[PDB]
RNA sequence: CCUCGAUGUCGGCUCAUCGCAUCCUGGGGCUGUAGUCGGUCCCAAGGGUUGGGCUGUUCGCCCAUUAAAGCGGUACGCGAGCUGGGUUCAGAACGUCGUGAGACAGUUCGGUCCCUAUCCGUCGCGGGCGCAGGAAAUUUGAGAGGAGCUGUCCUUAGUACGAGAGGACCGGGAUGGACGCACCGCUGGUGUACCAGUUGUUCUGCCAAGGGCAUCGCUGGGUAGCUAUGUGCGGACGGGAUAAGUGCUGAAAGCAUCUAAGCAUGAAGCCCCCCUCAAGAUGAGAUUUCCCAUUCCGCAAGGAAGUAAGAUCCCUGAAAGAUGAUCAGGUUGAUAGGUCUGAGGUGGAAGUGUGGCGACACAUGGAGCUGACAGAUACUAAUCGAUCGAGGACUUAACC
RNA sequence: AAAUUCCUUGUCGGGUAAGUUCCGACCCGCACGAAAGGCGCAACGAUCUGGGCACUGUCUCAACGAGAGACUCGGUGAAA
């Protein structure tokens, strides 16, 4: 199955889209353990969608990724950064683009923190 | 829905006998000096299976 | 009373020499190895342990390794004995195959059921619930406990709890197809258990 | 287990059927035994659904006979159908033409495509 | 599946137009009569000319149903609308002829005079 | 006589449990029993004992079934389980009584059913310890529970019997009804990270292509899973001891007599045979395999302290699950996610081209897309570690 | 036989497979009756009562899915 993360379907789609585009931006992300575990599969789907490079995959990735600015003074969006730099880094691999590293639990929640990194 | 009689201190302590919390599963860090949970990044060292995490 | 034990692969649908259809469970049964023969001179009964599947050396500890290594092919995953057989044809270290069954005989099929978790009164015991409407706030609920006068509820009032996970035998199942080289039995009907679970197969007590 | 189920079913799944999609008309010669006789009777209808896979694949047809629609469902890969002919292909957009139960009498116009 | 309190089409020229089931014949209490079995039904609506008028209690046989039947072959019959044929205290119908198609499952019971009177059997 | 410092009434729903003074089924006596039919009585409580109309109704009357539509007890069972229709508050009215305020086991329309479960109880799941070592498996079964009901047709045969009508006992064969257990291959249902169409507005600078919100916006299908109305199977053939009954031999009491002595037969009933749970069955069972007898002290009653066999802490998960637990795995590895190959499901993507004024249609092309489905792949995550864990009394038979 | 009728489910008829409620008719009116008004009456009513067409999980008979509690963890922490 897939985890529901205690929120409705539209909230889950919006939160996963914001998280996958912020991972494309920042190249490392601190989230809770299960947000990390559900983010891993979707970010790898986006990366293998961008590795094809054709315009149909471009329009699918533009349907999924938020329109957030990815670099200063270059006008590079998250979609263009994903396609160009991520595919350019990642022709050689196949599968397994993400790392999950556990951290100590949250002070106010006791929620187990986690780090998503992209190698 | 109402307690008929008060629970005595003996029954109170016998119910509370399972209310402990266990020690966290802990491991000495390979980068040494501090003590860590298993499968977690050490907070002082910032290391996990060798090397830095920055 | 012949018997083997394998695992449940799934379901197929087999035409039987006519336009008519047979619902079929497909049971993979690899050659079962006899491990040990319980005899009444030192055990008080007559039985035989059949073993099935092969575990790795990391999975198998030393007591299973020795107990197999009395007469050794390999350490086995499912070890289960069966009673009420002749003993002279069965020997220790002998392999029994699906070829000892034919496509006509009548089978008791025993397996551990699927799990349904903590699931309550109406789903568990097949009992009815009260009205959804006319103002009744009583539905999906167990019942009344019983009469007032005994000043308790009687033993065995059926309540919510955990369903499934129990061993159940279906009776008089009929073999449709036996496949030698692919190690299959194909049984008319439906057998208890989830996929890839252990099911043992016996000649039915008619 | 999909390859093993394919290997078991591969010997007895039939091979001589024509490739018909749901939503085109067709005729089925089914053999029926009335008097311990071997006769075949004919069923001309439009294929409403085709579902399932392997031997488990079934298909149904619908024929309006004498003011009453009759919908007949066969398993596809069966020996009791002698032969299946397609007479007119159709142009449909759905995969399952469930609206032909409600529609009746040449509002149910399956447009031919000649392919 | 035909219950108590179902209205059915009447498939013959017996003068009945619609029937209402009372009790399905079978065991002690029976939930359903799928096809072929006899039911006890009352004529709720009637043809103005005919041998039976509105509101008497007859025994009918179910001919065709919306939820169809399963053959032993694995094939399936499913008609469009529920319909029945009135018989009288014996195995034969009192209607002169039958309209509409009739299922094959009447033939395995001794319903020869209905399944011969049918204009097409499926 | 207990209860008025509160013991909630009738009926219905949900759940049943018992008695037998038996409604059916089983086994029989007697008959004013020509044969299924019947009536009474005996044994028998194992199971079963239907839907509707009217009434607040139990109770009745009626229609249509059934093999049968039992009578009762459990606070006229069950309201810290539900409903509130009538009763038994305040409003109003009719008949009647009263001079009146008002009153009717006379009627009629409307009328707040509170509670977070402490202890027993019951249904499920765990931790601890025990069983003169420490474990891994496999079981014997004392003892519990569950199941236990029946019809229709054909043949035996229109045969026995009965001028006729009618119509068998016993015995075989097929099949159904209601319950029960299991499982999604089929029929379907659902299937809120699957696919497609489409309305309104708004956003991605515009076209084309998409996103947000409108119950998942609505509509048409639907993978895994759960599911019944769907499919498979069940209660069978049997064994022992009996109940009522039928007896054999046989005196008491030269006869007779089922009787005291002996000997048989005989029920859906009892105990097994069927299925499940079950060594805490402290009466702690048995079999097979592994580690086995090491360090210090008071020198020895015995302590403590590293270990072997083995599990565990922690991590990847589901065929399991409220959490614990059980099960699949932990780098000589396929446990999960990815990637690739597929099955299924939607159904003909975007972009270009051609036809047309255009909405649109064709070709590229069974295309594109695809959540839980099954194979391959060491690409990422199951890393490094730590913890718990044996050394064994008196008597007999018999050996170092 | 009524907001009034205990005998009472008065009797006959319509409706229904079946109708103690409903409607129509008779009148033995326990105990209607003429401004405590009698008998009618179009429109009107979140009134009361009986029936029918559509429609449906109200039901036969339950099944799945979503959210908030419930359940596990971290914080604070009552009551009868």
């Amino acid at each position: 199955s897939y985890r529901k993360l205690g929120r409705t379907s539209a909230q889950r789609k919006a939160m996963l889209r914001d998280l996958t585009t912020d991972l494309i931006i920042n190249e490392r992300i601190e989230t809770t353990e299960t947000r990390a575990k559900e983010l891993r599969s979707v970010v790898e789907k986006m990366i293998t969608l961008g590795k094809r490079g054709d315009l149909h995959a471009r329009r699918q990735a533009a349907a999924y990724i938020r329109n957030e600015v990815a670099n200063e003074e270059n006008n590079q969006d998250a979609l263009q950064k994903l396609f160009s730099d991520i595919a350019t880094r990642y022709e050689e691999r196949q599968g397994g683009y993400t790392r999950i590293m556990k951290l100590g639990p949250r002070r106010g929640d006791g929620a187990p923190m986690a780090i998503i990194e992209l190698v | 829905a109402v307690p008929f009689r008060r629970t005595s201190k003996m029954k109170k302590r016998l119910r509370r006998t399972h209310f402990k919390l266990n020690v966290p599963g802990m491991t000495e860090c390979p980068s040494c000096g501090e003590m860590k949970l298993s499968h977690r990044v050490c907070k002082a060292c910032g290391s996990y299976n060798g090397k830095d995490i920055n | 009373t012949k018997g083997i034990l394998g695992r449940k692969i799934g379901m197929t649908q087999v035409f039987a020499e006519n336009g008519d259809l047979i619902p079929v469970t497909v049971i993979e049964a690899a050659p079962n190895v006899v491990l040990q023969k319980k005899t009444a001179e030192n055990d008080g009964y007559e039985a035989i342990q059949l073993g099935f599947d092969d575990k790795r050396e990391k999975l198998s500890n030393k007591p299973e390794k020795g107990h197999v290594a009395k007469a050794e092919t390999a350490p086995k995953r499912f070890v289960k004995e069966l009673r009420g057989v002749e003993m002279d044809a069965y020997e220790v270290g002998q392999e029994v195959k699906v070829e000892i069954f034919s496509a006509g005989e009548i089978v008791d099929v025993t397996g551990v059921s699927k799990g349904k978790g903590f699931q309550g009164a109406i789903k568990r015991h097949g009992q009815s619930r009260g009205p959804m409407s006319h103002g009744s706030r009583y539905h999906r609920r167990p019942g009344s406990m019983g009469p007032v006068d005994p000043n308790r509820v009687f033993k065995g009032k059926l309540l919510p709890g955990r369903m499934g996970g129990e061993q159940i035998t279906v009776q008089n199942l009929e073999i449709v197809k036996v496949d030698a080289e692919r190690n299959l039995l194909l049984i008319k009907g439906n057998v208890p258990g989830a996929k890839k679970s252990l099911i043992t197969v016996k000649s039915a007590v008619k | 287990m999909q390859k093993l189920i394919e290997d078991i079913t591969k010997e007895q799944l039939r091979t001589d059927l024509p490739a018909f999609r749901p939503g085109d008309t067709l005729r089925v010669h089914v053999k029926v035994v009335e008097g311990n006789r071997e006769r075949i009777q004919i069923f001309e209808g439009v294929v409403i659904k085709r579902r399932g896979g392997g031997i488990s694949e079934t298909f149904t047809v619908r024929k309006i006979s004498y003011g009453v629609g009759v919908e007949r469902t066969f398993p596809v890969h069966t020996p009791k159908i002698a032969k299946i002919e397609v007479v007119r292909y159709g142009k449909v957009r759905r995969a399952k033409l469930y609206y032909l139960r409600e529609l009746r009498g040449k509002a149910a116009r399956i447009k031919e495509i000649r392919r | 599946m035909i219950q108590q309190e179902t209205r059915l089409k009447v498939a013959d020229n017996s003068g009945a137009r619609e029937v209402l089931t009372i009790k399905v014949l079978g065991g002690s209490g029976r939930k359903t009569a799928n096809i072929g079995d006899v039911i006890v039904c009352t004529v709720k609506q009637a043809t103005p000319g005919g041998v039976v008028k509105k509101g008497e209690v007859v025994k009918a046989v179910i001919v065709r149903t919306k939820s169809g039947a399963r053959r032993s072959d694995g094939s399936y019959i499913s008609f469009d609308e529920n319909a029945c044929v009135i018989i009288r205290d014996d195995k034969s119908p009192r209607g002169t002829r039958i309209f509409g198609p009739v299922a094959r499952e009447l033939r395995e019971n001794n319903f020869m005079k209905i399944v011969s009177l049918a204009p097409e059997v499926i």
